[PDB]
RNA sequence: GUGAUUUUAAUAGCUUC
RNA sequence: GAAGCUAUUAAAAU
């Protein structure tokens, strides 16, 4: 629906993140929690892609 | 019932260790002066640790709360030993300032020794 | 010239607050009690002329000469009542003077509101309607008039600040207490009888009614204080009006007192504050709850223990702690405890030198907290406001939650088979919902919401008495070791014992006639036990963090073997108020509505819920519970054995050590979810706060209003019965009983619950209503309920909005109609699409998740929503493609779906 | 590290009609 | 086929 989708992609990344375990860094674990809950907890896709983004920076980071 | 056995080796050792590790002497100053030898459990630790573990969340707290290499607490003094952060990593005492604590990863836990 | 009359002597300007002469007409509240009429309510006061004060700058102040017209009679017996008295300081200045003849009695220097207003604001609190409340808190310099131009200023949640808003008011009633004390020993002294009443005394503290004053001869005059301290009680802690005995003297203006930290009795001191403020209430104050009489006089005691013990200082509580030898070797172990509620409590087998300690020793001693206590090191903790005792580790332990597992070919089948498409009524909204390192900590904290809360002690002792009437249907009572039935025998032991096996290592390595010893020790020794505090990792629609309590696997034993008797007869009786144990399959939602419905007159349907109940839970209705739990043991125990085991409930459950990240913490109080009682006594807690709601709308109406003469008379017996008798009335208690169960049909179960309810009578406030249930929690619970997560429903076609996250249709089935109880199309889809472990991702091994999934949704079929029925029929389409690639027929028939619900014949 | 209690389904055994 | 019991896995509810 544009949206599930995005919510569902964030939650795979995150998986992918705790797998890579940088829970190492709370840091980093902390802005990817805060994150994918505000991803989960968006009503509108506009900022929801934003986020998302955001997130995959991280992972693209390494 | 080797089980049995097992599970009363186990909780005897325990015991024992942290009788080991108890401050027989301020601990005995403390008791007998009690009127019936009967004391509150929250007081013990208060006055007999030789050690104190303080978490501050942020550096307005730290500054509050451990400000120096020293600080009063419980009426008593304690000198700091070794500040650790949130990630088990060492933290200098020259690190934590304003300009640079939005760069530690918060909160830092500070362990210290009794004067 | 009414003006200078009134103006007198003491020469001041006087503002005419009405039309001069003309009595002015107010709506104030007052405790009634006639032949014709009683409650406390609010009513029109029309024989009074009022005459406020001016000063030097010609503004109004605080001060108003109320002026009242009677008979000649009590003009000469209220003018000899105030002559003997005169001598009183807390007494106000009259002037009696008659003229055009007609006799006036002007009370001088009073205040606009009185302490009856400042208690029927605080107890009837309705926002949008705090008019009163408002103009008090602006006029006694308790805030100024923009603090309420802030939204939600009024309650404890989102607005902590109005604590100090409120507690600002302390001194004030304070004072007013010690005037008070003062004008009941001058009344003995004078020879006069008479009742107290609280709109009677102004807010400043003096006393200005003896129209009902009787006088006979010197040195034995009685003042009757029953309803004006019992219903001012609860307002002692809201204020936090006893902070002023916490510093040096009494006065605020000097240090705290700085108490021996080795002091843990304060016997003396809590009669010495019994005796200054409440010197004539007349029934035996035991400081230590070990000297009463029955659970009666148990909780009456309670009540005063946790107002005194706000004022001592909060290292004097928990366990008492003594050093004992075991073969020459010293060993510190807990020897008693002292309670905020109970005082101080002394174990009965005690022995200083012992050996060979046996299982059931090492046990108790390893459960013990006193050691671990004494081991750890000093801790001091700013992430939270909890007490700290001691880190047990040498550094601090930060839990985690992961995400969530994504099931990847569910989600695939289900968008292939039409479904998430923009503009639809079924969209995922439930989730797992990750947490960094501080969620424990951050969870562990809102125990900040838990307050010491005094209640009304002549209405609590009512509740208690018309509560234990919904429990007459059970069997309760001791059984022994080999009786007990333990569901999961491999879950966790708690602290410590979660370090050398599950609960089945304790449950083997301890015979029956172990555990028959250890239960018997409970009844003579208090033993405390560490509770561990646990992230739960679930679904849910909200990003809020789950925890739970795991108790100790010594409490749970005794637990389990004092009340599994009762719970068993509890979980088994069907079509009783609390429904725990009855199935939603087979009609069992059917026939619980048409029990709930039963045969009210005007029936309209009503939901509330509970706004943090685990979390700000009184310490004074927890006791109560566990007491009304406790009363089926008339037979199998004596008074210090159930005494003793209320003592050990309190120290395991209500407030002991918690760990949380390798540190202990002190847990202020509420309701440790994973005690062996939680759902049933939560289940006590909601009818009681229903009884109460209950008791208040009917006590709070006009009597002169109630056309019918059978609830008149009940409202009056029901005054009678809270204020003026002490012993209970089983008869009236029966009555009152059959009238709630006529006119308030309940169904409890835990905190969740559905009310069928007489209209007429709510609309005249005969029965509780919404507003009531939230001035009850506002008062009791500290919490606020707003409006917006309570429902009502008019129509009984339609079932209840809403029953243990389920919804009602009403469907016909073979050749009648009936409910069904469907579920959220949000949840029955994320539970499919999400999981919690990478093993449940293949479904062609785990049908059976489906399978129950698919049971759990049969009903939406029957939906007038085509999206509703299309989850049903996914959910059957997979199950057959999984059973269909793995290699019966059943699971993708809807038949074995139907018949789920069907009747079992 | 992972609580209390209730209900239900699947699977595999043991007595029974 | 019928009913009851036991163990193992799973789902939902407060
Ligand atoms: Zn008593
Ligand atoms: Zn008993």
């Amino acid at each position: 629906s544009k949206m599930s989708d995005v919510k569902c992609t964030s939650v795979v990344l995150l998986s992918v993140l705790q797998q890579l375990r940088v829970e190492s860094s709370s840091k980093l674990w902390a802005q990817c929690v805060q994150l994918h809950n505000d991803i989960l907890l968006a009503k509108d896709t506009t900022e929801a892609f934003e986020k998302m983004v955001s997130l995959l920076s991280v992972l693209l980071s390494m | 019932e080797d089980k049995r056995a097992k599970v009363t080796s186990a909780m005897q050792t325990m015991l024992f260790t942290m009788l080991r590790k108890l401050d027989n002497d301020a601990l005995n100053n403390i008791i007998n002066n009690a009127r019936d030898g009967c004391v509150p459990l929250n007081i013990i630790p208060l006055t007999t640790a030789a050690k104190l573990m303080v978490v501050i969340p942020d550096y307005n707290t730290y500054k509050n709360t451990c400000d120096g290499t020293t600080f009063t607490y419980a009426s008593a003094l304690w000198e700091i030993q070794q500040v650790v952060d949130a990630d088990s990593k060492i933290v200098q005492l020259s690190e934590i300032s304003m300009d640079n604590s939005p760069n530690l990863a918060w909160p830092l836990i500070v362990t210290a020794l009794r004067a | 010239s009414f003006l200078n009359r009134v103006c007198g002597v003491s020469a001041a300007r006087l503002t005419p607050c009405g039309t001069g002469t003309s009595t002015d007409v107010v709506y104030r509240a007052f405790d009634i009690y006639n032949d014709k009429v009683a409650g406390f309510a609010k009513f029109l006061k029309t024989n009074c002329c009022r005459f406020q004060e001016k000063d030097e700058d010609d503004n109004l102040i605080d001060s108003y000469f109320v002026v009242k017209r009677h008979t000649f009679s009590n003009y000469q017996h209220e003018e000899t009542i105030y002559n003997l008295l005169k001598d009183c300081p807390a007494v106000a200045k009259h002037d009696f003077f008659k003229f055009r003849m007609v006799p006036h009695i002007s009370r001088q220097r009073l205040t606009k509101y009185t302490m009856a207003d400042l208690v029927y604001a605080l107890r009837h609190f309705d926002e949008g309607n705090c008019d009163t409340l408002k103009e008090i808190l602006v006029t006694y310099n308790c805030c100024d008039d923009d603090y309420f131009n802030k939204k939600d200023w009024y309650d404890f949640v989102e607005n902590p600040d109005i604590l100090r808003v409120y507690a600002n008011l302390g001194e004030r009633v304070r004072q007013a207490l010690l005037k008070t004390v003062q004008f009941c020993d001058a009344m003995r002294n004078a020879g006069i009888v008479g009742v107290l009443t609280l709109d009677n005394q102004d807010l400043n503290g003096n006393w200005y009614d003896f129209g009902d004053f009787i006088q006979t001869t010197p040195g034995s005059g009685v003042p009757v204080v029953d309803s004006y301290y019992s219903l001012l009680m609860p307002i002692l802690t809201l204020t936090r009006a006893l902070t002023a005995e916490s510093h040096v003297d009494t006065d605020l203006t000097k240090p705290y007192i700085k108490w021996d930290l080795l002091k843990y009795d304060f016997t003396e001191e809590r009669l010495k504050l019994f005796d200054r403020y409440f010197k004539y209430w007349d029934q035996t104050y035991h400081p230590n709850c070990v000297n009463c009489l029955d659970d009666r006089c148990i909780l009456h005691c309670a009540n005063f223990n946790v107002l005194f013990s706000t004022v001592f200082p909060p290292t004097s509580f928990g366990p008492l702690v003594r050093k004992i030898f075991v073969d020459g070797v010293p060993f510190v172990v807990s020897t008693g405890y002292h309670f905020r509620e109970l005082g101080v409590v002394h174990n009965q087998d005690v022995n200083l030198h012992s050996s060979r300690l046996s299982f059931k020793e090492l046990l108790v001693y390893a459960a013990d907290p006193a050691m671990h206590a004494a081991s750890g090191n000093l801790l001091l903790d700013k992430r939270t406001t909890c007490f700290s005792v001691a880190a047990l580790t040498n550094n601090v332990a930060f839990q985690t939650v992961k995400p969530g597992n994504f099931n990847k070919d569910f989600y695939d089948f289900a968008v292939s088979k039409g479904f998430f498409k923009e503009g639809s009524s079924v969209e995922l909204k439930h989730f797992f919902f990750a947490q960094d390192g501080n969620a424990a900590i951050s969870d562990y904290d809102y125990y900040r919401y838990n307050l010491p809360t005094m209640c009304d002690i002549r209405q609590l002792l009512f509740v208690v008495e018309v509560v234990d009437k919904y429990f007459d249907c059970y069997d309760g009572g001791c059984i022994n070791a080999n009786q007990v039935i333990v569901n999961n025998l491999d879950k966790s032991a708690g602290f410590p014992f979660n370090k050398w096996g599950k609960a089945r290592l304790y449950y083997d390595s301890m015979s029956y006639e172990d555990q028959d010893a250890l239960f018997a020790y409970t009844k003579r020794n208090v033993i405390p036990t560490i509770t561990q505090m646990n992230l739960k990792y679930a679904i849910s629609a909200k990003n809020r963090a789950r925890t739970v309590a795991g108790v100790s696997i010594c409490s749970t034993m005794t637990n389990r073997q004092f009340h599994q008797k009762l719970l068993k007869s509890i979980a088994a009786t069907r079509g009783a108020t609390v429904v725990i144990g009855t199935s939603k399959f087979y009609g069992g939602w059917h026939n619980m509505l048409k029990t709930v419905y039963s045969d009210v007159e005007n029936p309209h349907l009503m939901g509330w819920d509970y706004p943090k109940c685990d979390r700000a839970m009184p310490n004074m209705l927890r006791i109560m519970a566990s007491l009304v739990l406790a009363r089926k043991h008339t037979t199998c125990c004596s008074l210090s054995h159930r005494f003793y085991r209320l003592a050990n409930e309190c120290a395991q459950v209500l407030s002991e050590m918690v760990m949380c990240g390798g540190s202990l913490y002190v847990k202020p109080g509420g309701t440790s979810s994973g005690d062996a009682t939680t759902a049933y006594a939560n289940s006590v807690f909601n009818i009681c706060q229903a009884v109460t709601a209950n008791v208040n709308a009917l006590l709070s109406t006009d009597g002169n209003k109630i056309a019918d003469k059978y609830v008149r008379n009940l409202q009056h017996r029901l005054y009678e019965c809270l204020y003026r008798n002490r012993d209970v009335d089983t008869d009236f208690v029966n009555e009152f009983y059959a009238y709630l169960r006529k006119h308030f049909s309940m169904m409890i179960l835990a905190d969740d619950a559905v009310v069928c309810f007489n209209s007429t009578y709510a609309s005249q406030g005969l029965v509780a209503s919404i507003k009531n249930f939230k001035s009850v929690l506002y008062y009791q619970n500290n919490v606020f309920m707003s409006e917006a997560k309570c429902w009502t429903e008019t129509d009984l076609t339609k079932g209840p909005h809403e029953f243990c996250s389920q919804h009602t249709m009403l469907v016909k089935q073979g050749d009648d109609y009936v409910y069904l109880p469907y579920p959220d199309p949000s949840r029955i889809l994320g539970a499919g699409c999400f999981v919690d472990d990478i093993v449940k991702t293949d479904g062609t091994l785990m049908i059976e998740r489906f399978v129950s999934l698919a049971i759990d949704a049969y009903p939406l079929t029957k939906h007038p929503n085509q999206e509703y029925a299309d989850v049903f029929h996914l959910y059957l389409q997979y199950i057959r493609k999984l059973h269909d690639e793995l290699t019966t027929s059943r699971y993708w028939e809807p038949e074995f779906y139907e018949a789920m619900y069907t009747p079992h014949t």
